[PDB]
This record gives structure tokens, C-alpha cells and sequence, in this order.
């Protein structure tokens, strides 16, 4: 399957064949899926991740990127802090592109998958943070929407209303993930990249406190960080 | 919008083949590179349109302007704040930075905060903990209205609709391409597979066409079609289960 | 070690579609009739 | 008409694979599918879009 | 299987060119004398295809532009708005 | 279908009922081989009702015909409401055996 | 008996058939996100019996 | 509704146990959605 | 083929031709304005 992603002249596929291929490429995955949680120690120069890596980039269902995203999350969790396969197999085109599935506001199982798979790769923090807020456009789709992604889906307390007479007490279901990964970003210490980005946020997610009085309890360490 | 994409009738951007050999049509990839073109530049517009918004009688008349942008405070409130007449968000905002600032959280712990004098006076309580909340909910009872004047005495969709019809007749034309190569390369083994594969689908069409209603009304089903052995066979195990 | 046990109850449901929104109120049915009948053994 | 049947995939692959073999024997002309596609004049009225294209954009 | 009303039916109520070109098929695969003859007369049809395609692709890299064009125009709205 | 030329068919069955209905019930034959029997003045040949016997099959078949309805309905709503398992042909095909398939899939399980 | 007489109006016979060779089959979901999502995923094909390239040619004989 | 005979390691109890906790899990997907 | 070939052998030069002059126009207009953002943001 990475042969037809990527495009190679070497075993390329008959089209009279791919119904039978396809749902051939559905039911192995759904595999790999299952059986990476026990493939939990990532190596270097691994063949699964570079495939996997190499699939996500072609696709188009949203189910099979669910799946590679989840299959990504659940490979790199009790990884290392020095050397594995994040630090050098994203090749940044693919990076980029997990990101950027922050700015579809519509769907929200793609946000929660594209969220988790953030937090388990920022973990470490040593040489993960500066990758992450290495890029122009990587750092900085993140100045825009993790401060909206907070009061996302949740009735906050409107004004047109206010200004045309002429609380929620509650969360969402990604609202918790992104107070979750938002406060493990302020755990950047020692003022590199990350408590850079979490010092530039603050004037516009406590216009999102005065709002939601959930985002008092929620948003503790953050604001303890400041 | 919803919480999840809405599924609709027409295709959405069907892929761009790759196996057409490149030593001929040297064009895909141009026309690739115009497709990254413009997923960068949608990014780009997206980002922008989120981040763009991120007896004597007394003279009783309501006027024109009785409007909710500049709202009567309380002068408790009013003495809390500093501001004479501002706006309800600012309210809100100023009071939540007053709490913030004089660090009465904790050192519910966050939802309870220590209540000192100012802030009992403006709220009328005399707790030490109450959940914030509550607190913020007070704030609709202690902002009232400004008085009035008293005296006494797209063409992009269907553009891209026809993208999405013209990326599938050049995907028709592809896999016509394709099958003539293959049969072009080794033709034994696929003349076989369409002598095989018409046969079969021919009696799959077939398989349907004594189902009618005067093919089914009339006798020459059950009667003397032996020859067909399908039905008629199947009463030895259809009354033995009780059906009928 | 043998056990001779009844098996489960399969719906094994008469015409058989294929489309998924043409199944889910038939197995609802089911659910709730096998469920209500295993509950009195408990 | 918007859903597909086992009838309707059936036809389709046993229309579109007699289509193909009868053009090996060439019993069938199947030139009106070929120049309603091509159509030359609206090939190279797209090729003078282009050009003025080349000439607004230098 | 009893006619009970099929005599009151029929009271009021009263191909051959692909099987011609499966036994064309079914002699073409017999001798290897034609099959170069099928293969040379199958490589024409497929450069047939490849004129027909990129007479396709060609028509798609016009048709993408004018929607690209319809994203410039808005972007230099933007050159203006956010310096203002 | 066409329930213009179906009440045409179930008006020619009334006329056979009402028709076969005033015939009289002493109906009986004398065939032309009961001069072998040697029939006495009272000896009950035995070829005497091969016509009311008839006479009923018809009069019987033709009042039983809505129930042979009900019954190749109760056949053909249970032989072609499977289609799948028992026809060769059909559940050997790429699409039905995908679809079969593709019933079966177990949702997938979050964590 | 209680049989009905053969001169009464269901005398039909085939009104809610359906054979199995008529059901519809399960096919690719096209889903739409927005006016201006053209990297996203576009559509879904959790058990579908076709691909999306052949269902958009189906789609395209038709219409 | 068809049901069977077969061979198991565990009592007849134990099966109703686990057919339970299976029909428990699918109530609550299907009535979730 | 002819009028076919005529058309399509000139006009892969026009095709190169444009699209790398509207890669040159987009890096153009993208490096201006990542440099006007930065002086809003300041």
C-alpha cells in the first residue's frame, strides 16, 4: 500500500483489482491498529512508522486517518527523551499536515485524534517543543486556535443580544484535551520555545476565563506558569 | 455548523491517477503542484477568516438611543470597578482581574475565593468561601439600564463541481488506457479472465427473471421445470421449519 | 474438562439487507427481547 | 436512482468490459465520445486562454 | 403445480452478436499466430487513450488557474485591511 | 399489473362459478363400456360418476384459488428472500461476497 | 372454511417483492466540511462493497 | 434466534455472565446513538 | 492527430512557462505578507 501511495513504477496497481485490494488495506490496518499498543518500543529506523508516515500523507477517508493517527499516538508512548523515530522520521510535510487539522472547527474526532497525537509526541519536551515551534506556520496556526479550541462548542454568555434589547456551567468534549495539552506546555521551563509561545497566549485565554467559570479549575498549572 | 461533516450526494475531489507513464505526459505533477498551490493558499485564507475576530405632572418620554452599549452601574459596582458607565463585558472582565489580582483563589479550592470587604459590599453576603460561580451570576442582578430623560415639576461550487466531473473523465480514460496495456503486454491471461468473467456476469444478470408477476401468476414455475430444480425443492426444508 | 452448554442466541434475522440503517431498529428489538428474558434468570 | 443495486454494479462492469473488447474488432465506431472530448476548437481556445494568460501576467 | 386460472390468461392475454464474439474470442485463443496480431493492434488503441488524456490534463491546469485567480483577488484585499 | 385487465380475467371466473354452480347434482354418465358389466335392474355400475367427480374438481379448484395465492406467496417470499446462500452463482460474485463480508465488521473498540 | 371468494380486489400477488438483487449496497460516503477546507478528508469508506473512483464514474454515466 | 449446543471450559452461569457484560457494552453503543 | 499534436506539443512549454511564474508571483505575495504580520503582531 505504500508502493500505490506514493506512486512508485515497481508493482504498480491494477485498477480492475482494487475493489479487491481495498477493502484488502481496511482490515489490515484495523490490525495495526490493535497490535501497535504492543509494539509500544519504538526504534529507530522502524518499517510501521516510515509506512504509516508515508500513508498519511496520500489518503483521503477520514476513517483511515483517524486510524493512522491513532496508530501514531499509540506507538510512541513510553518512547525515550533522546533518540527514537519522532525525532527525525517526521520529515515536517507531515507535521505540518497533523496541525493543520486543528483549523477544521466542523468535525471534532479529528481534532481529538490530531490533539492526542500532539501530547504524546510532546512528552519529552527536550528536543520535541523546539521541533514543534520550530516552524513559521506550525507555531503559529497554534497562536490561533488552541485560545479558540477553549470555549469551543459551549454556550458562552453572548452581547448582540445586549446590544439589540433596543453561563455554561459545563465543558465540551475537546475542551478538556486542550486545557490538558495547553497546561503540559507550561511545563517548559528554563524560558525556551515553549514558555514563549505560553506567555503570548495569556492576554487572549483570560478574556476565555472571564467567560467560562469551568476554565477556573481547568487551566490551574497554566496560570500558576503563568 | 455541527459537531460532525454533512454527508451529500455529489463526489468531492476523486483522486488523480499515477500510474500513467510520466515519460509521455510530463503534466501531473505541474498539475500537482498547482493542487499543494492551492491547499497552502486555503490554509492561509482559513487561518486569516479565524484569526480576524481572535396637580402637577412629571415628563416620562423613552427615546431613540436606549441602547446596550454604554449600561448603568451600580455604584457599589461603580466604586469596584473605577468606570462610571462602561459595558457589561468589561464588567465582567474587570471583576475577574480584581479577583486575579488580589490572589484569593487558593495558594472546590480554585472555585472558592477568600471574600473580603469590598467585594461583600458589593454583593450583599457575608461568607468566607463562595464558589465563583455565583459570584458572576450576580453580576446580572447588579448591572441595570440606562435611565432615560426624566422632568418633574456561489459560482466556486459548481467551479469545483466540474473539477470533480473532469478528474473523473480522466480517470475514465486512465483505466481505458490501462486495460488495453495489460491486455497489450501478456493477452493469454486476460482474454481468459474476460471469457470467464462475461460468462459469469452475464448469468448473474440471468439470475433474476422468474420473479414477475405473470411469470409467478401463471404454472410454468412449478410444474415440469425440473429442468431448473431451484424452488420446488426447498418444500422438503421450508415445512419441516414450519413456515409453509 | 466438558461442559454441554446452550449457545448463544444469534439473530439470525429472516431478509437480510445490507445497508446498515435498514438493521438497527431490528437489532434494538432483539437487544431489548433477549435482554429482558436473560435478566429474570439472574 | 441515487443508490446502486448488485443489478446496477453487474450491468455497469459487463457494459463497460464489452465496450472495451469491441474495439479490438472495431464493430463499433465510438468517434462521438471520442471529438465530443477532444473537440480541437475548444482545445485551442483554451490554448489562446493561456496565452492571454502569458500576456496579462508579463 | 395445478393450471387452476392459466386458461383465463391466456384467454385475455394472447444476443446473437456477442455470442458471435465469444466464439471469435474462443478461435483467438487457440493459435499464437494472432496473438501478436491482437497485441501491436491492442498497442495503437492505447496510444489512442493517451492523446484522449492529456487533452483532459491540460483542460484541468486552465481550469484550476481562474480558481486560483479567484483566490488572489481576495488576498490582496487583505494586503489593505489588516495594515489598515 | 393493470388493474383494468385484471378485473377482465377475475370477471371470465365468476362466469365458470355461476355456471358450473346450476348444474344439477343427479349428474351421471353411461359410457359406452358398461355393456360389458351386464347391468341387472339394480346393480350399480361402477363407471356412473366420471363426471360429477368432474364437476367438482373444477367447481373446488376454482373457489381454492386464494389460497394457492397464499401459499406460492408464503414459497417465493422464503426461496427468493435468501437469494445468497443457496444460488452458486450469486455468492460467488466479487460484490455480494464483499457485502456479506462488510455486514459482519465489528464496531471498533475506543481504547 | 373461511377461504375468501376468488372475485375480491387482492388478487395480486407480487406487491412488496424485493428481490436481494434490488437491495442497495453499501457505497463511499462523500462528506462536505466547508467553503474553504480543501486539504481535509474528503470522504469515508468504513465498508463499502466499491471504491470512490468507481462509484464518481457510476455517479458520472448517470449524469 | 437460533441457538446451539457446544463445548466450553465454563458452566452455563458463567456464559449468561458473559453474554451480560457483551449486551451491556452494545445497549449502550446503540442507545448512545 | 495533427491539429491534436499541434496543440498539444506547444503548449506544454505554455503550461511550464505559467505555473512556474505564478509559483514566482505566490512566493512573492507570501513573503510580503509574513512580513507585514509580524509588524501587526509587534
Amino acid at each position: 500500500f505504500q508502493c500505490v501511495a506514493t506512486g512508485d513504477n515497481k508493482w504498480q496497481l491494477y485498477e480492475g483489482n482494487a475493489t479487491f485490494f481495498n477493502e484488502l488495506t481496511h482490515y489490515t490496518l484495523d490490525l495495526m491498529e490493535a497490535i501497535s499498543s504492543y509494539i509500544a518500543p519504538a526504534m529507530k529506523d522502524d518499517h510501521y512508522f516510515q509506512t504509516l508516515v508515508s500513508i498519511l500523507n496520500y489518503t483521503k477517508d477520514r476513517y483511515m486517518v483517524i486510524s493512522i493517527l491513532r496508530s501514531l499516538s499509540r506507538l510512541l508512548v513510553r518512547s525515550k527523551a533522546n533518540e527514537e523515530s519522532a525525532a527525525d522520521n517526521l520529515d515536517h510535510k507531515t507535521l505540518s499536515l497533523i496541525v493543520s487539522f486543528l483549523l477544521l472547527e466542523c468535525d471534532s474526532e479529528l481534532i481529538i485524534a490530531s490533539l492526542d497525537f500532539l501530547y504524546q509526541y510532546i512528552l519529552p519536551g527536550s528536543q520535541r517543543i523546539t521541533e514543534l515551534f520550530k516552524s513559521k506556520e506550525c507555531s503559529l496556526i497554534l497562536e490561533a486556535t488552541l485560545p479558540n479550541l477553549l470555549s469551543y462548542n459551549i454556550a458562552t454568555p453572548d452581547y448582540h443580544l445586549l446590544q439589540k434589547h433596543k453561563f455554561p456551567q459545563e465543558l465540551s468534549d475537546v475542551s478538556k484535551v486542550a486545557c490538558t495539552f495547553l497546561c503540559l506546555l507550561s511545563n517548559d521551563t528554563d524560558d525556551g520555545a515553549g514558555s514563549a509561545f505560553c506567555q503570548r497566549i495569556r492576554p487572549l485565554v483570560l478574556h476565555k476565563l472571564a467567560d467560562i467559570p469551568p476554565l477556573t479549575l481547568a487551566l490551574s498549572e497554566y496560570m500558576e506558569n503563568t | 455548523t455541527q459537531t460532525n461533516p454533512v454527508p451529500v450526494t455529489y463526489p468531492t475531489d476523486a483522486y488523480i491517477p499515477t500510474y500513467l507513464p510520466d515519460d509521455k505526459v510530463s503534466n501531473l505533477a505541474d498539475l500537482k503542484k498547482l493542487i499543494e498551490m492551492d491547499s497552502r493558499l486555503d490554509l492561509y485564507l482559513t487561518r486569516r477568516r479565524l484569526d480576524t475576530s481572535i396637580l402637577r405632572c412629571s415628563i416620562t418620554i423613552q427615546l431613540r438611543g436606549v441602547d446596550g452599549g454604554k449600561v448603568q452601574y451600580s455604584p457599589n459596582l461603580a466604586t469596584l470597578i473605577g468606570m462610571q458607565t462602561g459595558s457589561v463585558n468589561d464588567a465582567v472582565y474587570s471583576i475577574y482581574k480584581y479577583i486575579l489580582i488580589n490572589n484569593l483563589f487558593v495558594t472546590p479550592e480554585l472555585g472558592e475565593v477568600k471574600l473580603d470587604s469590598l467585594l461583600q459590599k458589593v454583593l450583599d453576603t457575608n461568607a468566607a468561601h463562595l464558589p465563583l460561580m455565583n459570584v458572576v451570576q450576580t453580576v446580572n442582578k447588579l448591572v441595570s439600564p440606562l435611565p432615560p430623560i426624566i422632568l418633574d415639576y456561489a459560482e466556486d461550487t459548481a467551479k469545483l463541481r466540474e473539477i470533480t466531473k473532469l478528474a473523473l473523465q480522466l480517470n475514465s480514460s486512465a483505466q481505458k488506457y490501462q486495460f488495453f496495456h495489460e491486455l497489450s503486454l501478456h493477452p493469454r491471461e486476460t482474454l481468459t479472465h474476460y471469457l470467464w468473467s462475461s460468462k459469469q456476469n452475464e448469468l448473474v444478470l440471468q439470475g433474476d427473471q422468474y420473479f414477475n408477476e405473470d411469470a409467478a401468476r401463471t404454472s410454468d414455475i412449478y410444474s415440469n421445470n425440473n429442468n431448473d430444480r431451484s424452488l420446488m425443492g426447498n418444500i422438503s426444508l421450508l415445512y419441516s421449519q414450519g413456515r409453509l | 474438562p466438558l461442559n454441554w452448554v446452550q449457545g448463544p442466541a444469534i439473530f439470525h434475522m429472516l431478509t437480510s439487507p445490507y445497508t446498515q440503517d435498514e438493521i438497527i431498529n431490528h437489532e434494538m428489538n432483539f437487544l431489548k427481547g433477549r435482554l429482558l428474558e436473560l435478566q429474570e434468570i439472574t | 436512482y441515487n443508490n446502486v443495486t448488485l443489478k446496477n454494479l453487474t450491468a455497469f462492469q459487463l457494459l463497460s468490459q464489452r465496450e472495451n473488447i469491441c474495439e479490438l474488432l472495431n464493430l463499433v465506431e465510438s468517434t462521438e465520445r471520442h471529438n465530443s472530448i477532444i473537440n480541437p476548437e475548444r482545445q485551442r481556445m483554451s490554448l489562446e486562454e493561456m496565452k492571454k494568460m502569458l500576456d496579462a501576467l508579463k | 403445480s395445478l393450471p387452476i386460472e392459466d386458461n383465463y390468461i391466456r384467454e385475455v392475454v394472447g444476443s446473437k452478436l456477442m455470442e458471435c464474439v465469444n466464439d471469435a474470442v474462443q478461435t483467438l485463443l487457440q493459435g499464437d499466430d494472432k496473438l501478436g496480431k491482437v497485441s501491436d493492434k491492442s498497442r495503437e488503441i492505447s496510444e489512442k487513450y493517451i492523446e484522449e488524456s492529456q487533452a483532459i490534463i491540460q483542460e484541468l491546469v486552465k481550469l484550476t488557474m481562474e480558481k486560483l485567480e479567484s483566490k488572489f483577488t481576495k488576498l490582496c484585499d487583505l494586503e489593505t485591511q489588516l495594515e489598515m | 399489473g393493470d388493474p383494468d385487465t385484471e378485473i377482465r380475467i377475475s370477471a371470465r371466473i365468476s362466469n365458470r362459478i355461476n355456471e358450473l354452480e346450476r348444474l344439477p347434482a343427479n349428474l351421471g354418465t353411461y359410457s359406452l363400456d358398461d355393456c360389458l358389466e351386464f347391468i341387472t335392474k339394480d346393480d350399480l355400475s361402477s363407471r356412473m360418476d366420471t363426471f360429477k367427480i368432474k364437476a367438482l374438481v373444477e367447481l373446488k379448484s376454482l373457489k381454492l384459488l386464494t389460497k394457492q395465492k397464499s401459499i406460492r406467496q408464503k414459497l417465493i417470499n422464503n426461496v427468493a428472500s435468501q437469494a445468497h446462500h443457496n444460488i452458486p452463482y450469486l455468492r460467488d460474485s466479487p460484490f455480494t461476497a464483499a457485502a456479506q463480508r462488510s455486514v459482519q465488521i465489528r464496531s471498533k473498540v475506543i481504547v | 372454511s373461511n377461504i375468501p371468494d376468488p372475485t375480491l380486489p387482492p388478487t395480486e400477488m407480487m406487491t412488496r417483492f424485493l428481490h436481494p438483487n434490488w437491495y442497495a449496497l453499501p457505497t463511499t460516503v462523500w462528506l462536505k466540511y466547508g467553503n474553504y477546507n480543501s486539504w481535509a478528508p474528503s470522504f469515508n469508506e468504513n465498508g463499502t462493497v466499491v471504491d470512490s473512483t468507481t462509484r464518481g464514474l457510476i455517479w458520472l454515466e448517470r449524469i | 434466534a437460533v441457538f446451539d449446543l457446544m463445548t466450553s471450559p465454563f458452566t452455563q452461569e458463567e456464559v449468561l455472565i458473559k453474554e451480560i457484560d457483551f449486551l451491556k457494552n452494545k445497549l449502550l453503543d446503540l442507545q448512545s446513538l
